[PDB]
């Protein structure tokens, strides 16, 4: 449909500051409903339409699923000085914020309707080749209704699994960055982003992330000491990385031991996820099939605790 | 969004509208649509990138009328925007010392006396118009594609491929691509090549018997079809 319209949007207030502009809560008029409105500006910039912008909504078009943020519409104000307005569905809440405050606490089927939501919407980004590279805690939207979203795919590049496509090496960002990035693969998989989950996984059951430094360097050794140290035994190709030798933290896998309260169910899941080998890491369709998210009927789930802040 | 229209369509178009002579709205299609070619050949940009400004030229005409709109400004618009979608980026600055390289004193007119602003507003008029369906697809991909499935001569198929690639960057000078898809012309290239070297295609295909060799490409296309996209590419070189 054409994608033209003047803001017959009523704004209730500001959301935050994101990428390229700010960001607007409010309701159409037309339809009800609330929706969310990321600025677009173009009085600000030489760049015209920003183009990180444009690869946002060249996939966003592509991606229709359940479980992913989805582009309603764009509209406009209206030689002028008007700015663009980019309509996503409106989710009241994210998964760190939550976690921030010591209020909400998640029981052990959340978790499993939640995981499964996330993983459901990487294997719909995987098939159609679509790199997220930037999973966090925050990027992942929850409503009241027990709906998860996955969002905020500004850094995401389309796949090629002919393995022709060097990509960039900074992505993810630290906490939730992967051991292979971290030592300087450029040439890698989806399985990135399902280490990201890894690292949610493992947060949703100890309140706070699980991998926390301020350096490259400090957040190897912290995946190190409890996910091992990366020996070509268990990493035959660590060698074939540019930062393995000038990188070097041996550590024993200590991961079931440091998460024994986790569920066996959940923890075969966590462990799976959480290994060092890109080649030898679970998948999203594998992760969709474990023994802690196959039997999990989404329609058969009763909707979280959420309170409105 | 429905980007194909029919020839009645395109005889009523908004620049005909305003009393424009038809034979000249086809020369100031081929004029803008060989100019973001020039430029952009100079910048040294991929083909789909230049085919992709194209496309968004075309389809900008069909909701604006060219006596409104000065043609060699949108061009260079819908170059910059599509360097951007096709991730092959210029600067808006280096797009116009091309320009003023390839235009005289009279076309270069037409951006006035500060040429980036006015290349600028015009993008955000020209994304509304193809309302933000930035992503296209071109002849190119698939003329490979259907090449590539052929048992024959290799000297005689890659001759095919030359000859239909040139009436592709010809097809992109009317307004084919907004009358098929670009399955279709790359079929149609193959066609009228095809027809010119005296080429059995049929014979290069699974099916040497059958004298339809596209339908194993393209579903659903009378030979009247290709036929009618050869005639609108030869008269390009009809005077």
């Amino acid at each position: 449909w054409g994608k033209r319209c003047v803001d017959k949007f009523d704004i209730i207030g500001i959301i935050g500051e994101g990428t390229y502009g700010q960001v607007y809560k409010a309701k159409d008029k037309d339809t009800g409903e609330l929706v969310a409105l990321k600025k677009v500006r173009l009085d600000n910039e030489k760049e015209g339409f920003p183009i990180t912008a444009i690869r946002e909504i060249k996939i966003l078009r592509q991606l229709i699923h359940r479980s992913v943020v989805n582009m309603k519409e764009i509209v406009t104000d209206k030689k002028d000085k008007g700015a663009f307005y980019l309509v996503f569905e409106y989710m009241d809440h994210d998964l760190m914020g939550l976690l921030e405050s010591g209020l909400v606490h998640f029981s052990e089927d959340h978790i499993k309707s939640f995981m499964k939501q996330l993983m459901e919407g990487l294997e719909y980004c995987h098939k159609k080749n679509f790199l997220h590279r930037d999973i966090k805690c925050s990027n992942i939207l929850l409503n009241n209704s027990g709906q998860i979203k996955l969002a905020d795919f500004g850094l995401a590049r389309l796949y090629n699994s002919e393995e022709s496509r060097p990509y960039t090496n900074k992505v993810i960002t630290l906490w939730y960055r992967p051991p292979e990035l971290l030592l300087g693969e450029e040439r890698y998989t989806p399985a990135i982003d399902v280490w990201s989950c890894g690292c949610i996984l493992g947060e949703l059951f100890t309140k706070k992330p699980i991998f926390q430094a301020n350096l490259e360097l400090a957040q190897l050794e912290l995946i190190s000491r409890l996910c091992g140290s990366p020996c070509p035994a268990v990493w035959p190709d660590v060698i074939k990385l540019p930062y393995f030798n000038t990188m070097k933290p041996q550590y024993r896998r200590r991961l079931r031991e440091e998460f024994s309260f986790i569920p066996s169910a959940a923890l075969d899941l966590l462990d799976h996820m959480l290994t060092l080998d890109p080649s030898k890491r679970c998948t999203a369709e594998q992760t969709l099939q474990s023994d802690f998210l196959k039997d999990v009927e989404l329609s058969k789930m009763a909707p979280p605790d959420l309170p409105h802040w | 969004p429905c980007w194909y229209w029919d020839k009645k369509d395109l005889a009523h178009t908004p620049s005909q509208l305003e009393g424009l002579d038809p034979a000249t709205e086809a020369r100031y299609r081929r004029e803008g649509a060989r100019f973001i070619f020039d430029v952009g050949t100079r910048l040294g940009l991929h083909y789909d990138t230049l085919a992709t400004g194209i496309i968004y030229f075309h389809r900008f005409y069909m909701f604006h009328s060219f006596k409104q709109f000065p043609r060699y400004v949108t061009g260079a618009c819908c170059l910059f925007l599509a360097g951007k979608v096709e991730e092959t980026p210029k600067k808006c600055k280096d797009i116009i010392k091309t320009a003023r390289s390839l235009l005289n004193d009279v076309q270069f007119g037409q951006f006035g006396d500060d040429p980036k602003e006015e290349v600028m507003v015009l993008e955000r008029i020209l994304l509304q118009t193809i309302k933000f369906d930035l992503q296209v697809e071109h002849p190119y991909q698939f003329l490979l594609k259907y090449a590539k499935q052929l048992k024959g001569d290799k000297n005689k198929i890659q001759k095919l491929v030359q000859m239909a690639w040139t009436f592709v960057n010809d097809s992109l000078c009317t307004t084919l691509s907004l009358q098929w898809e670009p399955e279709i012309i790359a079929v149609a290239v193959m066609y009228l090549a095809g027809r010119l070297c005296k080429f059995e295609i049929q014979e290069w295909t699974s099916k040497p018997m059958y004298r339809r060799w596209w339908e194993q490409f393209v579903q659903d296309v009378p030979v009247d079809v290709l036929e009618d996209i050869c005639h609108q590419i030869l008269d390009l070189y009809s005077q």
